[PDB]
RNA sequence: AUCGAGAGGA
């Protein structure tokens, strides 16, 4: 029955495999989008108010149902056809499906003359579709079906195709809503502040933040204030309580202080009462609120109405926005004050801003919902204006012409295309970085980009606290994978078994709590709240309970049985403070864990047995979760959980550590993400090395996707001979690194050989490189289109001619065909022409606008595709193919942060060799190891020697006590090798033995995208910028290198004044001006007629020539634009 | 994508051994014994056969450009 | 000394503020909303414990013994019920510097005795 | 071509 330790390493990984058979790696994206389409769009459409318009006749126009068909495309003839994602990629279409809404317009004029007209399936917009979602044409297709459609079966999906560009929505971090968080700002007028970003269940407005603060000590005592929304002045809490109908001080403290035996709380609230005694009735308090507001009505009536509306709608919407909710709002605001007092009295800890239990991940669904709310509101507005301008004339109108569908369509398309998350007009208030271009450089880069999280703290911020690896990231975020540049700690990555909750309605839970012995908050007396336990659901205090323990037992039983409580519902019992917080909302990152009985796992051997035959008896992960054996625990419920790292922790020990565990890790290696799960032996490296590899696995070459032959990507690198690593971890089985690997096993020798590998460099074998070692192919796609925008000027693909075309370069166009397009198989060098495009003029009647190769490439045309774009003019894509043979300067890396460029390449006779004539493919310098402490590199090399000599794949899973260095060495000594991986090598040049026995063996190396040929650049009098006549910027522009301020300072320190003048004047922008010797302002010179005159001074004899930079002339002219007179006085 | 022709290290021909290697593996050989049957004694050539991923078999799941 | 609690009027249920009656030279507690008055019984109006000599045993609740994440010990039996097992934990409360002190709670149900060594 | 944004390198 029990899984014994000897079977555990199989059982756990069997369980893990079942998880990845059920979910995958992009499950969060697909589930978010599916919830958005199934629920969020319908909720948004129904939550909009019916637009009642009347001059008389009236019309309501109620939207009642939505229909999202499959993705289709409409040609110029208008025939709807099912559009495949690959066709969208090739034709630069948007993989979107039409959204139709049912509309009901009832005519009501008078005399009960009512009649309803329903417009079924009114086309309301087009919604882009996430690939492999339920509403994707690739849904449920087999691998054969996907290959029939020219799709990769290993492609995870989880992205959109907007204008042929694959866009991926990055999950955005945000502070959780409807939760009270008591912080303390050191530099502020308030000692403690308790904030609550409140938002109603079905979002319709932004988060309304309410603060309840305490004024810092230094009138008599510490005063509690409340910064309500839409009010620009602090308001005493007692005033707010009275404005809600609680005038008696006893009632207010009944709502705030639940234990009247506690004078400390009492004296700390007393200043607030003493400050609010002149105001003692609800109307006066409402008048005070309205007066403190930023729109103080001259008459107290409208002041009181405004205060009523604010306190009913903007104050704590999550508690309830309807009327008669003042009791719930009073109880909740009293809870906020109670929490603030507990913090000020030291009875509760301040809340941690960085705790991921306090955060939420805004995924594709809830982000598209924000867009859709804004866009549907704008659409209903436009419909209101259109219908109003017609009914004002007293006649009917056609809603089909009122609905301008471009709002929703173009809005979603623009937002996903650019990443600016918001309305196109508010292009600066909008937050960019959402919806990035999917990284297709290697399969690991694609997976990681699809599992990418973002902390929008702002890269400019230099506070390290949000960048720090918090304790609560354990199991939810990769500890290693993070960019090492300016976004350290802000851009994160999901751990492998991390699941972001999609969201759920609290209705069944609330109903069960009602049927259960919970007492509502309006029905109780406050005297009961002392000993009772509060119950919050999605931040709303809904009631109280008397035995929280057996309530938690009941709820956990219900969730483990897949009863009314779904698996993703978090249920935290804080014991010391008697809250029970239940969460069903979306964005809660959680992970699966094995539940533990008294001191035993519930995962018995029968579950492993049924999981082994997963493909026959359809016993899956969901059956494991439904059995009550596995549980999803979120960051906030982990605080109440006692984990076992392994079932070995559940053994009874000579001194028991815990003996009351509640859960167990499925495997600790699941704390790593996609790119860190490729590192072998990451627990033997320094952690920065693991981070650098997690970044560098994403630039590694491989086969980024199986269907690369049909993709017209702008840039693509494919390795000739990708190999799976000889030394692998058990997590790559689910990353599909074995099916799409990104490196080669290289016989690497760590040695000092000729000095060409010093300081992070490598010596490669020229003979190996000749045999296809780390050879790659680079595919570059050029796009072009001939626009017939108007009869004024039209472009067209056609072989240009020297007699008709004007802007025709001296490059030869013979490689083009009569259609103007080069043919595949044609070898093209730099500056060559691949598309001959000519544009009609207003060298006559047509000008050359041909597409050249990006300079200095020298490839062969791989293929040419011709089609029609969305509007329907001819559209061409040409993929050119360039074989990249590794060379000096190309960057290579192992899986341990050990990067370096090729210093030199030696032939096989020049490389050092073992007694059996094995030469290293790569030689790396021993000095790269000691400071870096990448012992995982050495253990991987030794394990790889054992694996190659044994005919197996080494197990480098991080935390594995069945694999240590002594075992690997003992294994290697059985194959006739030195147990530590050393060998006697001979000098290739002289054949003499090397005195020091070299450490050599197979290690998995990666070829990175950074090849020297894509970086080398030179300039000598090339093109210049228009504004300031200085060299351009970039290799692509043939630009010059920037001689910056620091270079100026260095050369000033050198004392090299002529070199400094050459760099900053003569090699950048030499220029001449003519200055009036009297006024010092630039004069008018006419060198052809030799007439120089200053219009200002009315002189034409006292002019002087001045040699100045063009940028300085431009500066002085831009100062004269500002009415400044910079007078260059030559005397 | 396809089995290399030569071993990158020594230059021994491994191109003619992939199919035989697979046939030995379905014959219930261990990978080590299979590599021994094909005469790959240096761990470089054993690396070549043992770490190869036949991606061409997946690229042949797509219909060609011309019928 | 001990703290002093707030007391409310019997008519308006607002807090009673302190006042002095010169006629009898006696402390009274009177409401500044209604016209109620009361004869005080403590004679103390304000108390500040600067030292903050708070007995944290009063802040503990027996329910904490149900926490699986707290450590348990068999070495400190309960003086009230004789149960062997007991959870222990530190103060973890602000304004307490010498907070390495351990507080124990009996894990027996319905006993919930709390103490300190 | 410009501008902006994003992703990256040292
Ligand atoms: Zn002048
Ligand atoms: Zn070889
Ligand atoms: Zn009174
Ligand atoms: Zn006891």
């Amino acid at each position: 029955d029990e899984i014994t330790p000897d079977l555990w390493q199989e059982a756990c990984w069997i369980v893990i495999s079942s998880y990845f058979d059920e979910k995958g790696l992009v499950r969060q994206q697909l589930d978010s989008f599916d919830e958005f389409i199934q629920m969020s769009v319908q909720r948004i459409v129904e939550d909009a108010p019916p637009i009642d318009l009347q001059a008389p006749p009236r019309y309501l126009l109620k939207f009642e149902q939505i229909y999202l068909s499959k993705p289709t495309h409409w040609e110029r003839d208008g025939a709807p056809s099912p559009m495949m994602p690959n066709e969208a990629r090739l034709r630069n279409l948007t993989y979107s499906a039409p959204l139709y809404v049912d509309i009901t317009k009832t005519v009501i004029k008078e005399g009960e003359e009512q009649l309803q007209t329903q417009h079924q399936k009114t086309f309301i917009g087009k919604i882009p579709i996430m690939l492999r979602s339920t509403y994707c044409l690739l849904n449920g297709l087999t691998d054969r079906d996907l290959c029939e459609l020219n799709e990769c079966p290993l492609d995870p999906g989880g992205y959109f195709i907007i204008n042929g560009s694959e866009k991926v929505l990055i999950a955005q971090e945000k502070m959780a809503t409807n939760t009270v968080y008591v912080f303390a700002k050191k530099d502020s007028k308030y000692a403690y502040t308790g904030e609550c970003r409140s938002c109603l269940e079905n979002s319709s407005r932004p988060t309304s933040t309410i603060w309840v603060s305490m004024l810092a000590r230094g009138a008599i005592g510490q005063r509690i204030v409340a910064t309500l929304p839409y009010i620009k002045q602090e308001v005493p809490i007692i005033i707010v309580f009275r404005a809600l109908g609680f005038v008696s001080d006893r009632d207010i403290l009944e709502h705030i202080i639940y234990d009247f035996e506690d004078p400390e709380m009492m004296e700390m609230v007393k200043p607030s009462l003493d400050e609010a005694f002149v105001i003692q009735e609800q109307n006066v308090a409402l008048n005070f609120i309205g007066s403190r507001g930023a729109k103080p009505g001259v008459t107290k009536e409208k002041r009181i109405k405004y205060a009523k509306e604010v306190l009913q709608k903007e104050m704590l919407p999550h508690v309830g926005v309807s009327d008669f909710c003042e009791t719930k709002k009073a109880y909740f605001l009293g809870y906020m004050v109670h929490r603030l007092l507990l913090a000020a009295l030291g009875r509760r800890e301040l809340d941690d801003r960085d705790h991921y239990g306090n955060k939420r991940l805004d995924l594709a669904g809830p982000l598209l919902a924000f867009l859709f709310r804004g866009m549907f509101k704008n659409l209903l507005k436009e419909v209101r204006i259109y219908a109003q301008k017609f009914i004002d004339r007293g006649k009917d109108f056609n809603l089909e012409l009122a609905i301008k569908t471009r709002i929703i369509s173009d809005g979603l398309k623009y937002s996903l295309a650019t990443g600016n998350w918001g309305d196109q007009k508010k292009a600066h208030q909008a937050r960019a970085g959402v919806s990035q271009v999917l990284n297709r450089l290697t399969f690991a880069s694609t997976l990681s980009h699809l599992r990418r999280l973002n902390s929008p703290i702002g890269r400019d911020g230099k506070l390290a606290k949000p960048r720090q690896l918090h304790n609560t990231l354990w199991g939810m975020v990769c500890p290693a994978e993070t960019p090492e540049g300016h976004a350290v700690g802000l851009v994160k990555n999901l751990a492998l078994m991390a699941y972001i909750s999609v969201g759920s309605q609290p209705s069944p839970i609330l109903e069960f709590l009602e049927e259960w012995s919970m007492e509502n908050l309006e029905e109780i007396s406050p005297a009961a709240i002392a000993d009772a336990t509060k119950i919050f659901v999605n931040g709303c205090w809904v009631g109280i309970h008397k035995d929280p323990e057996q309530l938690m037992n009941t709820l956990r039983k219900l969730r483990r049985q897949m009863d009314i409580i779904v698996s993703e519902v978090s249920m935290i019992r804080d014991i010391r403070e008697r809250e029970i917080r239940i969460y069903t909302d979306a964005g809660r990152i959680c992970r699966p864990l094995l539940i533990v009985e008294k001191q035993k796992l519930l995962l018995k051997k029968r579950h492993i047995d049924q999981l082994k035959e997963r493909e026959y008896n359809n016993y899956s992960w969901q059956d494991l979760v439904a059995s009550g054996v596995v549980e999803y625990i979120d960051t906030l419920e982990e605080e109440t959980v006692m984990l076992a790292m392994t079932p070995d922790d559940l053994q009874e020990k000579e001194v028991a550590y815990c003996s009351t565990y509640t859960h167990c890790e499925i495997h600790p290696s699941m704390i790593l993400g996609v790119c860190a799960s490729i590192i072998p032996f990451p627990d033997h490296n320094q952690s920065p090395r693991n981070t650098y590899q997690s970044a560098m696995g994403k630039q590694a070459m491989g086969v980024y996707i199986t269907n690369f032959h049909v993709r017209m990507d702008t840039l693509a690198h494919v390795l000739y001979y990708p190999q799976k690593p000889l030394v692998t971890t058990r997590s790559m089985e689910y990353l599909r690194f074995r099916e799409l690997p990104a490196g080669i096993n290289s016989i690497v020798a760590i040695a000092s050989y000729t000095g060409y590998n010093q300081e992070d460099s490598v010596i490669m074998n020229r003979s190996a490189v000749d045999r296809g070692f780390f050879r790659s192919v680079f595919y570059r796609s050029y796009k072009e289109q001939e626009s017939k925008k108007g009869f004024d000027q039209e472009e067209v693909f056609e072989k240009p001619t020297r007699e008709t075309c004007q802007g025709m370069r001296h490059a030869i166009y013979d490689k083009l065909d009569d259609d103007g397009l080069i043919a595949p198989g044609v070898r093209v060098s730099g500056d060559d022409v691949i598309i001959g495009k000519t544009v009609t003029l207003p060298r006559y009647t047509k000008r050359d606008c041909s597409t050249f190769l990006r300079t200095s490439e020298t490839g062969i045309v791989d293929q040419v595709m011709v089609t029609l774009n969305q509007e329907g003019y001819k559209f061409c894509k040409i993929r050119v193919r360039s074989v990249r043979i590794p060379q000096i300067g190309d960057k290579f890396a192992s899986r341990h942060g050990q990067k370096g460029t090729c210093g030199i390449q030696y032939r096989q006779e020049d490389m050092p060799f073992t007694c059996e004539g094995i030469t290293p493919d790569i030689i790396i310098n021993p000095h790269a190891i000691p400071s870096r402490m990448t012992i995982g590199h050495l253990i991987e090399c030794l394990q790889g020697k054992v694996s190659a000599n044994k005919g197996e794949i080494g197990d480098a899973t991080p935390f594995n006590d069945a694999v240590n260095v002594q075992k690997i060495s003992n294994l290697l000594s059985d194959y006739g090798y030195h147990l530590r991986g050393n060998e006697v090598l001979y000098n290739g040049f002289t054949g003499r033995k090397i005195t020091s026995q070299i450490f050599i063996g197979p290690t998995y190396y990666q070829r990175l995208k950074h090849m020297v040929d894509d970086k080398i650049h030179s300039r000598a009098r090339g093109p210049i910028q228009i504004l300031n006549r200085q060299p351009m910027e970039g290799r692509s522009r043939d630009g010059g290198l920037r001689f910056g301020e620091m270079e100026r300072d260095c050369q000033i320190a050198h004392g090299a004044a002529q070199f400094l003048r050459e760099r900053l004047f003569e090699a950048s922008d030499p220029y001449q001006v003519h200055v009036c010797n009297l006024c010092g302002i630039m004069a008018i010179a006419n060198t052809r007629t030799h007439t120089y005159e200053c219009r200002g001074c009315r002189n034409k004899t006292q002019i002087s020539l001045v040699r100045m930079p063009y940028a300085c002339k431009l500066l002085f002219q831009e100062l004269m634009s500002m009415s400044i007179a910079p007078r260059m006085m030559s005397v | 994508m396809i089995i290399p022709v030569r071993c990158f290290t020594c230059g021994k021909i491994v191109g003619n051994k992939w199919e035989a290697y697979l046939g030995l593996l379905q014959a219930e050989y261990t990978e080590g014994d299979a590599l021994d049957a094909l005469g790959l004694k240096r761990y470089c050539c054993r690396r070549m056969l043992l770490a190869h991923v036949d991606l061409i078999e997946k690229l042949l799941n797509y219909a060609p450009l011309e019928k | 000394p001990g703290f002093v609690g707030i007391r409310f009027c019997q008519e308006c249920n607002n807090m009673l503020y302190p006042k002095e009656d010169k006629e009898n030279r006696i402390l009274l507690y009177a409401c500044r909303n209604c016209d109620y008055q009361q004869e005080a019984d403590n004679s103390c109006i304000y108390v500040n414990k600067i030292t903050h000599e708070v007995d944290e045993l009063t802040q503990i609740i027996a329910d904490v013994s149900q926490d699986p994440t707290l450590p348990r010990t068999e070495d400190h039996p309960c003086q009230k019920c004789g149960h062997k097992e007991a959870v222990f934990f530190q103060s973890h409360s602000a304004r307490a510097e010498d907070a390495m002190r351990l507080y124990y709670v009996c894990t027996a149900p319905h006993c919930g005795h709390r103490w300190t060594e």
